[PDB]
């Protein structure tokens, strides 16, 4: 049958025409079949036979693909659908699972072919039309239009979403406690109503959407309780992907990384702990992915690690809104960090983490904050909610900090727990020129071309020194030359630079990164217990830089 | 209800596309504010729910309008704007009178209550299209259109410049210094008007106003005291660029000449007249940062000489009414922030300090979000425009807060500095 619903109007995009596309006509056995399956979707209405008023036309296609046993049809509008106008879009956000709510029975109905059952605007149709030749001569060309949503059309899917949207409302308005929810022509009615009691109600609709000529097999609600939605495995009270498998082998190439990355990401909402750091920074080479990839140990550390957190399988909970959202924080490692958001203890709802971001040199609070920022969003995406936050660091730390940034954040309600990482300002700056400590004007340089430079200073007592560099810039050299600062220089010091860089870079007070070369600086400021450092202008013309620069000399001059 | 006006047929700018931008997710208890808001506007026409047959669509928020009052529904209207209003700005230009940022005191008055009556053009309304939230993409979305004229649309005060003129034009023919400007849907009215004359000059207006359409205004001061808003009564005939003062170190020392020389360094590209070499040879030495060394008589003749070639400004100031205007963000001290707005990198029209200690209310972002629109006034106030800022803070942090404490009208396009302030000095 169909449904009688208020059909929309599609208009082709301003100033453009429907398809001229012909079909390089197909092997006169499967053109029997086309006829033969339209006369019946003709016979079915959703066809109406039409040749001469109507140019366009479109290439009717015919096979079979899966488990059926008859011949399918297929015709694609392709060229069609581009001249076809934009429409709503269909699913900009997929719902997250962590965020449904739990429900005695809940169901899934597939709405048939659904978009056959819905009628196509009145006029598009000339626009659907196609040509099933008789044989490869003998043929009148018998040409056919859709009157419903045809099986390849842009809007076809928005519209019927709309139409259906439409369709269950004086149902659900009647029947206002059974939620509902459309997926593709799928439908999932869940409520917390006595599996008969449920199926009491199932009933009803799946006979209300019958009286729309909406066609519903299912024989008492036919469904299998382990949902397969989105890789998520879901049932009325619990949710969780199952099928995740970690493949192990010998030859390990790129696509392979890629794929253990992503399938490694996908778990980690529900279970808590992945880490991915090492087989990710592996991946960053470029473009060749049918070749092999060196996956280091630190690699297998982290894979294998990672393997047995999966082999034993978790499961997560849904939402109660009548209660507090909480999200509770850890540093996994350097650079890795992860949250859980949970309603009452130890009941798994979400798990994930936050990977340092760009930015190469940064500090951990920040990055803590840049974290429970990812949380912060999500919560409210999901359950709209702010989830208060349990964090593994101090006020006064948390305080100083931000109170410190140039850049500015907020703070949710917080508490500070105590636990194994903890974050906190491991070095710390001074603010005024330390008096008596030696001050050192250091300096460094780099003939680029050259590839090799001299770090080095003067203190204020007559000091010098210096050190030739192999392979440097006068970036390097610039810090290098504050290392060395640091390193001759006794337990307050007074550090004076010429980079506009290091002068940053330490005022950052990051810390934890890949840079031996500031790795050092900044374990010598922890080691430390008073430096001062101030930056100047290299050239000029300052003397405390003439002489640091005069000594430049050594490498060459100019 | 059955009785309209006619409709100006409106068109976007030729050759684009109408707004599809995304609806950036709200909390529930704000979704629940925009169901009942748009309803009610379903109920009243002025508003109606649209099809797939639509593609477009505008960002919307909830805001708690004056004070934390009830919920109001907002649009991010960017896009439509610069997609129609921009080329409209050529036929329906609404002027911008100078004097104003002249005048003593200025308020502004939303008059947006107005364009809810005049329909629109059937087959521009298609843009207006907005969409308010299903939280965790459940439901498909509330999809809504317009059928009057739209508060956030720039396209409808222009429109709705008719009526507002005779509105006024009386109550301008009794009161004519007093300036008047018109921007989207608020008023903003200067003149040099003691603080009583000007006030209740004002509510005289709100009356008037009232009395000529149904264009009422906010309530602002009752007979009652409290500790609301002392009004959007500013007062533009202040304004300066004073505080980027020299420290005066009657102690200097090795460090603080540096220190000095350095701003006083990038501070060359602010005024190419200062020089700092002679004095940058009184530091030439690799001494010890706290010591003293004043001498060079030759030197501080530079202290001096700059030290007030501050006050005499350049040639910085020629306002490119084609180039736009650029904020820029400057978070001082503990509630000290700053900023300064300029078409060009040293050419910087104007400059100034937010004060407001961070303590009652130290949530940063509050206070940045604060500044902001207290500095796209100004700008309003000024060029009659807003400006691009340059926001000292995380995208994402933003982007989950300003609509919080976010008390304005309009929204101007803004950016996020991941670049630390050498700039940073006391200025
Ligand atoms: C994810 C999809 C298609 C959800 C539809 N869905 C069914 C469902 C399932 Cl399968 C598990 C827990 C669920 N929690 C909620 S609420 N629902 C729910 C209702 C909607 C009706």
């Amino acid at each position: 049958p169909i449904s009688p619903i208020e059909t929309v109007p599609v208009k082709l995009k301003p100033g453009m025409d429907g398809p001229k596309v012909k079909q390089w006509p197909l092997t006169e056995e499967k053109i029997k079949a086309l006829v033969e399956i339209c006369t019946e979707m003709e016979k079915e209405g959703k066809i109406s036979k039409i040749g001469p008023e109507n140019p366009y036309n479109t290439p009717v296609f015919a096979i079979k693909k899966k488990d059926s046993t008859k011949w399918r049809k297929l015709v694609d509008f392709r060229e069609l659908n581009k001249r076809t106008q934009d429409f709503w879009e269909v699913q900009l956000g997929i719902p997250h699972p962590a965020g449904l709510k739990k429900k005695k029975s809940v169901t899934v109905l597939d709405v048939g072919d659904a978009y056959f059952s819905v009628p196509l605007d009145e006029d598009f149709r000339k626009y659907t039309a196609f040509t099933i030749p008789s044989i490869n001569n003998e043929t009148p060309g018998i040409r056919y239009q859709y009157n419903v949503l045809p099986q390849g059309w842009k809007g076809s899917p928005a519209i019927f979403q709309s139409s259906m949207t439409k369709i269950l409302e004086p149902f659900k308005k009647q029947n206002p406690d059974i939620v509902i929810c459309q997926y593709m022509d799928d439908l999932y009615v869940g409520s917390d109503l006595e599996i008969g009691q449920h199926r009491t109600k199932i009933e009803e609709l799946r006979q209300h959407l019958l009286r729309w000529g909406l066609t519903t097999p299912d024989k008492k609600h036919q469904k299998e309780p382990p949902f397969l939605w989105m890789g998520y495995e879901l049932h009325p009270d619990k949710w969780t992907v199952q099928p995740i498998v970690l493949p192990e082998k010998d030859s390990w190439t790129v696509n392979d990384i890629q794929k253990l990355v992503g399938k490694l990401n996908w778990a980690s909402q529900i279970y808590p702990g992945i880490k991915v750091r090492q087989l990710s920074k592996l991946l960053r080479g470029t473009k060749a992915l049918t070749e092999v990839i060196p996956l280091t140990e630190e690699a297998e550390l982290e894979l294998a690690e990672n393997r047995e957190i999966l082999k034993e399988p978790v499961h997560g909970v849904y939402y109660d809104p009548s209660k507090d959202l909480i999200a509770e924080i850890q540093k996994q490692g350097q650079g890795q960090w992860t949250y859980q958001i949970y309603q009452e203890p130890f009941k798994n709802l979400k798990t994930g983490k936050y990977a340092r971001m760009r930015g190469a040199h940064t500090n951990d609070v920040k990055q803590l904050t840049e974290a429970v920022q990812k949380i912060t969003t999500e919560s409210i995406v999901i359950w709209g909610k702010t989830p208060k936050f349990k964090l593994p660091i101090q006020k006064e730390t948390w305080e100083t900090w931000w109170t410190e940034y140039w850049q500015a954040t907020w703070i949710p309600e917080w508490e500070f727990v105590n636990t194994p990482p903890l974050v906190k300002l491991w070095y710390q700056l001074e603010k005024e020129p330390i008096v008596g400590a030696e001050t050192f004007y250091v300096d460094g340089a780099a003939n680029r071309e050259t590839k090799l430079g001299k770090a080095g200073y003067v203190t204020n007592k007559g000091r010098q020194k210096v050190v030739p560099l192999t392979n440097t810039t006068n970036q390097k050299t610039e810090l290098q030359a504050i290392y060395l600062a640091l390193q001759d220089s006794g337990l307050e010091v007074n550090i004076v630079t010429d980079s506009q860089y290091a002068l940053g870079i330490i005022q950052a007070q990051p810390d934890k990164s890949e840079s031996e070369l500031v790795n050092q600086i900044i374990e010598q400021l922890i080691k430390k217990e008073k430096v001062y450092l101030a930056w100047v202008p290299a050239h000029k013309g300052i003397g405390g830089n003439e002489q640091v620069d005069k000594l430049v000399s050594a490498g060459i001059r100019k | 209800p059955i009785s309209p006006i006619e409709t100006v047929p409106v068109k976007l700018k030729p050759g684009m596309d109408g707004p599809k931008v995304k609806q950036w997710p709200l909390t529930e208890e704000k979704i629940k504010a925009l169901v009942e808001i748009c309803t009610e506007m379903e109920k009243e026409g002025k508003i109606s729910k649209i099809g797939p047959e639509n593609p477009y669509n505008t960002p919307v928020f909830a805001i708690k309008k004056k004070d934390s009052t009830k919920w109001r529904k907002l649009v991010d209207f960017r896009e439509l704007n610069k997609r129609t209003q921009d080329f409209w700005e050529v036929q329906l230009g609404i002027p911008h009178p100078a004097g104003l940022k002249k005048k003593k005191s200025v308020t502004v008055l939303d008059v947006g209550d107005a364009y809810f009556s005049v329909p629109l053009d059937e087959d521009f309304r298609k843009y207006t299209a907005f969409t308010i939230p299903s939280i965790n993409n459940e439901t498909p979305g509330i999809r809504y259109q317009y059928n009057v004229l739209p508060q956030g649309w720039k396209g409808s005060p222009a429109i709705f410049q008719s009526s507002m003129t005779k509105i006024l034009e009386p109550f301008k023919k009794q009161n004519p210094d007093i300036v008047i400007c018109q921007y989207m849907d608020d008023l903003y009215v200067g003149s040099d008007l003691e603080i009583g004359q000007h006030r209740t000059k004002i509510e005289e207006l709100r009356q008037h106003l009232l009395r000529w359409g149904l264009t009422t205004p906010d309530k602002k001061h009752q007979k009652e005291p409290p500790f609301l808003w002392m009004g959007y009564e500013l007062h533009p005939d202040k304004w300066t660029v004073q505080p980027i003062v020299l420290p005066e170190k009657d102690s200097w020392t090795v460090n603080d000449i540096q220190k000095l020389v350095g701003k006083l360094n990038w501070a060359s590209q602010i005024y190419p007249g200062i020089k700092v070499r002679q004095l940058s040879k009184l530091l030439r030495g690799t001494k010890a940062l706290t010591e003293v060394i004043p001498l060079t008589e030759e030197a501080e003749l530079e202290l001096a000489e700059n030290r007030e070639i501050l006050k005499e400004p350049v040639h910085g100031v020629y306002y490119d009414p084609s180039k736009d205007l650029i904020a820029e963000i400057q978070k001082q001290g503990q509630g000290q922030w700053t900023y300064q707005i300029y078409q060009e990198p040293f050419k910087n029209l104007k400059t100034g300090k937010y004060a407001r200690m961070r303590g009652a209310h130290t949530n940063d972002v509050k206070q940045l979000t604060e500044a902001v629109q207290k500095i796209t006034t100004e700008s309003i106030v000024i060029w009659g425009k807003t400006p691009k800022f340059k926001l000292p803070i995380q995208k994402e942090t933003w982007e989950t807060w300003w609509t919080e404490y976010w008390q304005a009208t309009w929204i101007p396009e803004w950016e996020f500095v991941n670049t630390p302030p050498l700039v940073k000095l006391w200025y």
